[PDB]
């Protein structure tokens, strides 16, 4: 059986247990190809469902997402309830290594759902989007507001009504705006921020750039609500307007260190779509280019957090990564069929010139790593947390692992012949440390370096682009000289690829976390739903956990110590 | 600089020079020359000694919300700073205006220059130490060794009273 | 060539010739007081989210003279931009990286304001997903130019009171030919 099959999970013991607990009646399951078991459940038994899911035996712990959906266009609904919008939850069990969606359907006149922080805490930030880009309101929220966009925001972005469109630029508004920041300190209300009202001094506090207020006992920090939003680029709205093949640098740019990383979940989820199954060159290739932007994104986050207590290593992956592909920074190179052009004639020798000098580099990063006492002695039990304010807050990074959980996305689930490449993950022990991370993303390093090692010796020689049809675009040379794949090439490049109504997920150990593309089609040339669920999110929503009762230093070392990216954040 | 004032027993600058007419002031204190540097380098907030706010967040540098010719002034007379503190130095440590047969000002010149190439070469090696070490190298470190060294200077110069 | 007089993006501009062919001292001077403004240009490098860290790899506001900005015009983020033009004194120079901040830039949706033309005047633009180190040094010498080529009020007192801008050749009119006249290319199936 194929892996991108429309399966419905009835197999699933979870799916027993809800029919052994509510009846096998008041849910709903939906055969779809996300490879998860998808549970519509009805919105009063929702609290008492995820309850349930909290009180297994093996319990699913994690809440890894937590979005909506506007169902009023959606024409192909065959097995599903009248719903005009839906909130789907996915929830994640490390210890049955499995995953569970739960779907929410709701009316036009009451857009009313009960609240899910007072079960997951790292709710909070995922209602508020809903909130924000739906029209999705949740009751028993505390600061239930616009996360994404400002507060004097009229209509909700996500909505299919919603124009995708930039409008005319009034300077009357943009000077409404600045006249606000300069009176923002002055009529700043610490209300409607969901904040506690003679010490305590507000004030904003200005890798990406956001603000983040901040309640002060004289230097020491109680309280503080990270205002986010600031680089929302509409990934997801611009999803419902480009097809499946024009959305690649799209998904390129919601994370630029990562890049062909986050190409990957898309193309993944995309021939999930289409029922392509991609031969093992493309694997390879793909395991090579993720690998070696993982190892760009780790070493500049390793040489930011060493520069305040890297230029060539950066500039030979760069060459390397033009070489393959076009531009060094935004690659745009994964297809549908998997990649664009073939490799070149020459990656044997830039590979290995770049794999025989970089293990002395990393002895000589981590001769500097294990010897800065000063840097070690402000790296240790700073935003210390083990296993519980990372089971729940999201934290699917490096800090999941520094926690000594075993769950990384390359492992648990494979993807892409990963199963293929031979190297052992590291799992820090106990405390999620900030040295540990570093260390933890240091050992990821060297292990990408080995994945490297071993996608250069043994690269097979087959196709770099898929049998199917539906491969988005076709070969080239085909296209100019056969008539049959300038027809595909034609009807690929114009309309877009015409695939099946179904609906499709993929989950990716990214170079900051767990990254993961949840696409719905209407069996259009478009995607009917675009959702991004992003590490960087999950590792903001837990700053006023860890850092309530530390100092303004020590907040913004452990923000030093967060791999986030605030375009990754808002999408 | 009371080191350099009780080996020569005067104020005054020429007293100085034609006191350093058989040995320079460098070699007998060493001590004096060290902390004095140091501490000229700091009065001057040069680089060791530059950017205290660095460790913190609530605190910014005085330099910013001047624009134009105001922080050029602060930049310029930084540098007559350092470069009259350089003249100071090797006029109180080395030879003042003496030398073998170069002119006594072209020599003064290039021993200035010479120190102006040790503080770039000190600038390039050192690096910039945090504020608590800052704090606990000048004062526990550096008053009582300067204390201790008037005090031999004194005992020496008291010694060989002739 | 002739310039535009700007005096006291909904200003008007009209297209005059230069007050320096109407004195031989005010002339020299003012060709000393551009070429100091080329050679010592102060950038303050706006931090923002994917063209930023692309030219860190090639200071304090106000004493930076020159604002250099490089990702997308988000609605949020445009008054901190105005605010942060508005800090600066004149004389100031704007270049823009990247497409996002020329135009919308490949993101013409409701949250990203269609560059920063729509608000503040721009000196230089650059295009393209992100541009190299060595396009900002080009844009760099091409904005030293414009500098050099211009008649700015050496003093609020005395004198005209009146910015002249330069009609430079546009860089596509200016390298024509040599773009033109390229026959052959690399094959991409080769480094
Ligand atoms: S032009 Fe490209 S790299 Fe630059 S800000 Fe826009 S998306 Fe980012």
């Amino acid at each position: 059986e194929p892996a991108w099959q429309t399966r419905d999970h009835l197999d699933d013991p979870v799916i027993g247990e809800l029919r052994n607990r509510f009846g096998p009646d008041a849910f709903t399951v939906q055969a779809t190809r996300t490879g998860v078991p998808v549970v519509w459940i009805k919105r009063e038994q929702l609290l008492e469902v995820g309850d349930f899911l909290k009180k297994l035996p093996k319990p699913y712990v994690m809440l890894f997402d937590l979005h909506g959906m506007d169902e009023r266009l959606r024409t192909h609904r065959e097995g599903l309830p009248a719903a005009d919008f839906s909130v789907f939850y996915h929830l994640i069990s490390i210890d049955r290594n499995r995953d569970i969606m739960l779907k929410v359907a709701l009316a036009e006149n009451d857009l009313h759902v009960p609240t899910f922080t007072k079960l997951f805490p790292n709710a909070n930030w995922y209602e508020r989007e809903t909130w924000d880009l739906f029209g999705i309101t949740f009751d028993g929220h505390p600061n239930l507001r616009r996360i994404m966009m400002p507060q004097t925001w009229k209509g909700h972005p996500l909505r299919k009504d919603y124009p995708a469109r930039a409008t005319e630029f009034s300077p009357f508004e943009l000077t409404k705006a600045k006249q606000d920041l300069e009176m923002e300190a002055l009529t700043f209300k610490p209300e409607e921020w969901g904040m506690k009202r003679e010490d305590f001094m507000f004030l904003n506090l200005g890798h990406g750039a956001f603000r983040i207020v901040l309640q002060l006992d004289g230097e020491e920090i109680v309280d503080c609500v990270p205002d986010i939003g600031y680089h929302h680029r509409g990934a997801e709205k611009m999803g419902e307007r480009q097809s499946w093949h024009s959305y690649i640098p799209y998904t390129d740019r919601i994370e630029y260190l990562g890049g062909c990383v986050n190409e990957m979940p898309y193309v993944l989820a995309v021939e999930k779509l289409a029922g392509i199954t991609v031969p093992d060159r493309v694997n390879v290739i793909r395991v090579m280019l993720s690998e070696l932007f993982r190892i760009n994104s780790h070493l500049l986050y390793i040489s930011t957090f060493i520069q305040d207590v890297a230029f060539t290593d950066r500039q030979k992956i760069y060459d390397l990564v033009e070489a393959i592909t076009g531009f060094r920074m935004h690659p745009a190179w994964f297809r549908i069929g998997g990649v664009a052009h073939d490799l070149p004639r020459g990656w044997d020798r830039l590979l290995r010139e770049f794999l025989d000098w970089m293990p002395k580099r990393l002895a000589s990063y981590e001769k500097a790593a294990l010897q800065n006492t000063i840097l070690k002695g402000r790296s240790q039990g700073v935003a210390a947390y083990g296993a519980k304010e990372a089971l729940e807050w999201g934290t699917t990074g490096a800090g999941l692992r520094a926690t000594g959980i075993d769950f990384d996305v390359r492992k648990a689930r494979p993807y892409s012949g990963y199963e293929n490449f031979d190297f052992e993950i590291p799992v820090g022990g106990g405390v999620s440390d900030c040295y540990t991370r570093v260390m933890l993303k240091v050992e990821e390093l060297r292990q990408s370096l080995r994945i490297l090692e071993q996608c250069l010796n043994n690269m097979p020689e087959g196709p770099f682009k898929a049998d199917h049809p539906l491969t988005t675009p076709p070969p080239k040379e085909r296209t100019l000289q056969h008539i049959e794949t300038l027809i595909t090439h034609f009807l690929q490049v114009s309309w877009g690829p015409v695939m099946p109504a179904n609906e499709s997920f993929q989950m990716i150990e990214a170079t900051k976390g767990i990254n993961s593309y949840y696409l719905t089609s209407d069996g259009s040339t478009m995607s009917y739903r675009t959702r991004i669920r992003t590490p960087s999110y999950a590792h903001l929503q837990q700053i006023p956990a860890a850092i309530r009762g530390s100092l303004v230093s020590d907040l913004i070392v452990y923000l030093g110590s967060i791999d986030f990216v605030m375009s990754d954040v808002d999408r | 600089l009371m080191g350099v004032v009780a080996q020569a027993g005067s104020f005054n600058m020429t007293d100085i020079v034609n006191s350093q007419a058989h040995v320079w002031n460098v070699i007998p204190q060493f001590f004096g020359f060290i902390t004095f540097a140091i501490a000229g380098v700091a009065v001057c907030h040069r680089h060791p000694f530059d950017q205290p706010e660095a460790e913190q967040e609530l605190a910014d540098g005085y330099h910013i919300e001047y624009s134009g010719m105001k922080f050029g002034l602060f930049f310029v007379g930084e540098y007559i700073g350092i470069v009259t503190i350089s003249a100071l130095m090797v006029t109180l440590f080395f030879g003042g205006w003496q030398g073998p047969l170069l002119p006594p000002f072209i020599w003064f010149a290039l021993k200035t220059a010479f120190f102006m190439m040790m503080f770039i070469l000190i600038r390039a090696s050192l690096p910039r130490p945090r504020y608590d070490q800052v704090m606990s190298f000048g004062w526990k470190i550096c008053l009582p060794l300067t204390l201790i060294n008037l005090l031999v200077t004194a005992a020496v110069i008291l010694w060989q009273a002739q | 060539m002739d310039y535009t007089l700007t005096r006291i993006p909904l200003q008007k501009q009209e297209i005059v010739t230069d007050p320096l062919e109407q004195n031989v001292f005010m002339g020299k001077l003012n060709d000393m007081v551009n070429w100091g403004r080329k050679n010592s240009i102060w950038p303050y490098n706006f931090g923002l989210s994917c063209c930023y860290v692309e030219m860190v790899t090639s200071a304090s506001p106000r004493q930076a003279d020159l604002m250099v900005v490089a990702g997308t015009c988000f609605t949020k983020m445009a008054p901190v931009i105005q605010r942060l033009y508005d800090q600066m004194l004149e004389p100031k120079w704007v270049i823009s990286m990247g497409a996002c901040a020329n135009s919308g830039g490949m993101y013409d949706i409701y949250s990203v304001v269609q560059g920063v033309d729509k608000f503040i005047p721009v000196d230089v633009y650059i295009p393209g997903c992100p541009p190299r180190p060595e396009a900002y040094m080009q844009a760099l010498m091409l904005l030293q130019e414009s500098i050099g080529k211009e008649r700015r009020p050496l003093s609020w007192v005395v004198g005209d009171q009146g910015v002249y801008r330069a009609n430079m050749q546009s860089e596509r009119e200016r390298k024509r030919g040599e773009r033109i006249a390229v026959t052959n290319l690399r094959t991409p199936d080769e480094i």
